RNA sequence: CCCCAUGAACGAGGAAUUCCCAGUAAGUGCGGGUCAUAAGCUUGCGUUGAUUAAGUCCCUGCCCUUUGUACACACCGCCCG
RNA sequence: CGCAAGACGGACCAGAGCGAAAGCAUUUGCCAAGAAUGUUUUCAUUAAUCAAGAACGAAAGUCGGAGGUUCGAAGACGAUCAGAUACCGUCGUAGUUCCGACCAUAAACGAUGCCGACUGGCGAUGCGGCGGCGUUAUUCCCAUGACCCGCCGGGCAGCUUCCGGGAAACCAAAGUCUUUGGGUUCCGGGGGGAGUAUGGUUGCAAAGCUGAAACUUAAAGGAAUUGACGGAAGGGCACCACC
């Protein structure tokens, strides 16, 4: 059988494909397998944020972000639960999940 | 693997017929 | 290292920014005192301070952050000098995202005195008028033009200039602004700055003209 | 910690937690200023309006 | 407290609102009496159950229409709106206003009355 | 411990240099120049456990001690570089990143600045753990 | 069954494990059943009468959906050197 | 804070591009090459597919030099486990890098030969050309770029369905097929025995290509459906479960 059409994913016209290295299974896939998850975080988590702002040398100061791209490959994706079984049905979907 | 394994068993096994025959000569 | 109390062998100074900003008073900074062999400004030379330029300046971005070092102590006053300019790393990677296409280019440069520069530039596509697409990119050809225009404005201005004058133009960043106008007809982009500055030679101290930056 | 002992009191309970139910979940407002807030774990049974009796408030929670 | 009422009490009660709509009050008391008489109820805790939600679904359709159950006075009045809305008859000021391209139409309709005309920016979205 | 010529009137800075990189959490209070420095303190040094070294409890108890050694100098403010870990490595905060700022605000000291400091590669060696990678 | 004499282990229980949420647990007696003679059993009945919870899926197990399977003697399965 | 060495081009980088395939991402210059499109230019059938034969062909490996950071088969330890020659941690040789010679294999996968014709819809995206009411950038311009709207080629793909096919999964081709014939190469005949035996041929080595039989057995295998099971995922429940 065939679970996709896609196989593994996006890889059209092309021969090989650039490898990366996971982030957290340190493992290695393909550019174009790899689930990209971009990420925005706020420095103090913004939980402490109303404890931080009040005391300061400064009137105002909007705290930066931390910004990390990362990439995880299919099994250090399933254990940590960005994804899961889907129905045979609805696996067909290019749209991301509601925000 | 299991399959790649037989094959490479085998192989080593080959590789040894060879040897002993090569030794006679 | 393992005395006691190490932190009251320690003599304060203080430190001053060359007049060309609002505050000049940068801060306090300490070094051990004078031994038998080693002797406090002598080590208290070749210091680096990150400082940012909303703090000095006081009209203007929090983002660019810029070197300095102690090049002389004089009697409880040390003065700085120019070192490179660097940047945040937040707004660096903000502008920085898919569907544009990123544009970069650098030159080495002379001033008119010793000093050497190795200045490194920055462009973004711009989302362009108010498109229906969905990417904005630029060809292979257009981005060697801006490119080209790019290395052509930032060695002009400085080759031009003596050393105080180019710092001059990098305070209010008036070097990138000239150059998102210049490139705009090739393909109009929406950003310019001067991501680094990297000083590689000076000629010696030349404390005449030391003291000519802090009056 | 060694710090004089804390009193702070219950605004609102939100949920029990714990590998059995064995904790409870509550927001409380510090009671010495509202604007300060912090979200802990408590072992009883908690309900609405009462005052605990918190040994320090370094601690931040938000689950087990 | 759990339990929901059973659907041996939904389907009779809205039978037995409907065909006796003008005998029931808002009291439990009056409407289990009714119940009794109009008709056979084989038990008495079951005739108090289903008493006390057609007293209940009879709060709600004197503030309007209750799906799957229909009293005759809201066929009424669901008529008297279908023969007629109040709202005047017009359509819809009597004069017509044209764009370009809308009269180029009207000329291949072999017609040409009442000409105005609004004009037409360029283009599809932006 | 002997303080600056002028405090009194305007507040003086020192660099709080957090690292959080996981088994462990630093605390290192330096200079505006960071040439020299003062007291430093890790998680691993309040506990020792080996594995409470990276603990969030840790990382407060070191913040909670560093701002008394600010005070006693003159140290009131602090601009702060923060560090994940980084070197071809996972430069996600440790769980002693949120905890530590949190602790040295509250016991009574004032924020300059707060940023990200990392040593990101631009594409470098090769990492740990082969083709693979760890899988246990 | 009664009377007098005789006067043991046992000083609160290891590894484990059972049962229980309101007249409930536990203490405490009585009637029935079997019965020529006989309840430490079982089945009913009153009396005295708490603590602790108002939860969760952690363990043990059960119901429903999705998914994977070389299993259908159904994982106490199947199968390799 | 400074210095040295080797390695390497992140984020931008995508169901995007180029290449015969294997493959190919920092700047600038040089050297030759190629597709598509445009063309009222030229030649006049010069073509298609292909035994023999030929070029290129990842990673690992071999030979001889250069280099040696990083990672790392082998190897030595530390734990985990009844055992543990394994998973995990530390150290580390060959190798990993480059130059000059070999080696011809891979899930070298779209598991789908190449060339040609015909048969639905829709919206995008990359490249060239054509048309246009609109905006915007510069000298007010023209020349031109950016966006907007539409058309024509050829390219990577998607969505859609009683075209039709298929055992079904699925597929505008795997369609135009018992209504069986457009052109041509390679290749298959129950499961094992076996890519073994044997001889040939190629290679320094490692091995590659070509390649049986005796004998054995009634099943092996494909797709799909219902159950059961899961140290899979999501809901819900019980003092014969727990707190």
């Amino acid at each position: 059988t065939k679970k996709r059409r896609n196989n593994g994913r996006a890889k059209k016209g092309r021969g090989h494909v650039q490898p990366i290295r996971c982030t957290n299974c340190a493992c290695c896939v393909p550019k174009d397998k790899a689930i990209k998850k971009f990420v925005i975080r706020n420095i103090v988590e913004a939980a402490a944020v109303r404890d931080i702002s009040e005391v300061s040398v400064f009137d105002a100061y909007v705290l930066p972000k931390l910004y990390v791209k990362l990439h995880y490959c299919v099994s250090c994706a399933i254990h940590s639960k960005v994804v899961r079984n889907r129905s045979r049905e609805a696996r067909k979907d290019r749209t991301p999940p509601p925000r | 693997m299991r399959a790649k394994w037989r094959k490479k068993r085998m192989r080593r096994l080959k590789r040894k017929r060879r040897k002993m025959r090569q030794r006679s000569k | 290292k393992k005395v006691v109390d190490p932190f009251s062998k320690k003599d304060w100074y203080d430190v001053k920014a060359p007049a060309m900003f609002n505050i000049r008073n940068i801060g306090k900074t300490l070094v051990t005192r004078t031994q038998g062999t080693k002797i406090a400004s002598d080590g208290l030379k070749g210091r680096v301070f990150e400082v940012s330029l909303a703090d000095l300046q006081n009209d203007e971005v929090a983002f660019r952050k810029f070197k300095l070092i102690t090049e002389d102590v004089q009697g409880k006053n040390c003065l700085t000098n120019f070192h490179g300019m660097d940047l945040t790393r937040d707004k660096m990677c903000s502008m920085v995202k898919k569907w544009q296409t990123m544009i970069e280019a650098h030159v080495d440069v002379k001033t008119t005195d010793g000093y050497l520069l190795h200045l490194f530039c920055v462009g973004f596509t711009k989302k362009c008028n108010n498109q229906i697409r969905k990417t904005s990119y630029a060809q292979h050809q257009q981005v060697r033009q801006i490119r080209k225009k790019m290395m052509e404005i930032m060695t002009r201005e400085v080759q031009t200039n003596d050393l105080k004058e180019v710092v001059n133009k990098l305070i209010p960043d008036s070097i990138g602004k000239d150059i998102e106008k210049a490139c705009q007809s090739i393909y109009p982009l929406h950003d310019v700055f001067v991501r680094k500055v990297k000083m590689l030679k000076k000629p010696k101290f030349e404390l005449g003209k030391l003291m000519e930056l802090h009056g | 910690r060694v710090q004089p002992i804390k009193l702070a009191r219950v605004t609102k309970v939100l949920g029990r937690t714990g590998s059995q139910g064995q904790c409870t979940q509550v927001r409380v407002e510090f009671m010495d200023d509202t604007s300060r807030s912090i979200i802990r774990n408590v072992k009883g049974p908690v309900r609405e309006g009462d005052v605990l009796t918190l040994l320090e408030s370094e601690r931040e929670a938000r689950r087990l | 407290m759990g339990r929901v009422r059973t659907k041996t009490v939904k389907k009779a009660a809205r039978v037995i609102i409907e065909k006796y709509y003008t005998r029931l009050g808002n009291d439990f008391h009056t409407n289990k009496r009714v119940c009794e008489e109009i008709a056979i109820i084989p038990s008495k805790k079951l005739r108090n159950k289903i008493a006390g939600y057609v007293t209940h679904l009879m709060k709600r359709i004197q503030r309007g229409p209750v799906r799957g159950i229909s009293i005759k006075l809201q066929e009424e009045e669901r008529e008297r709106r279908d023969n007629y809305v109040p709202e005047v008859s017009a359509l819809d000021q009597e004069i017509i206003e044209v764009d370009p391209d809308t009269k180029e139409m009207l000329k291949l309709l072999d017609f040409g009355s009442l000409s105005n005309l609004q004009v037409t920016q360029p283009t599809v979205g932006m | 411990s002997l303080g600056p010529q002028v405090a009194e009137g305007e507040n003086v800075f020192g660099v709080c240099h957090i690292f959080a990189s996981f088994n462990d959490t630093f605390v290192h209070v330096t200079d505006l120049s960071g040439k020299e420095t003062i007291c430093r303190v890790t998680g691993g040094m309040k506990v020792k456990a080996d594995r409470d070294e990276s603990s969030p409890y840790a990382a407060m108890l070191a913040a909670q001690d560093v701002a008394q050694r600010c005070k006693e100098l003159g140290i009131t403010a602090l601009h702060i570089k923060l560090r994940a870990t980084g070197g071809n490595r996972t430069k996600t905060p440790g769980p002693g990143a949120q905890s530590a700022l949190r602790a040295l605000a509250r016991s009574g000291m004032k924020i300059g600045r707060i940023e990200d400091v990392t040593p990101i590669p631009s594409d470098s060696t090769r990492r740990k753990g082969g083709r693979r990678g760890r899988r246990l």
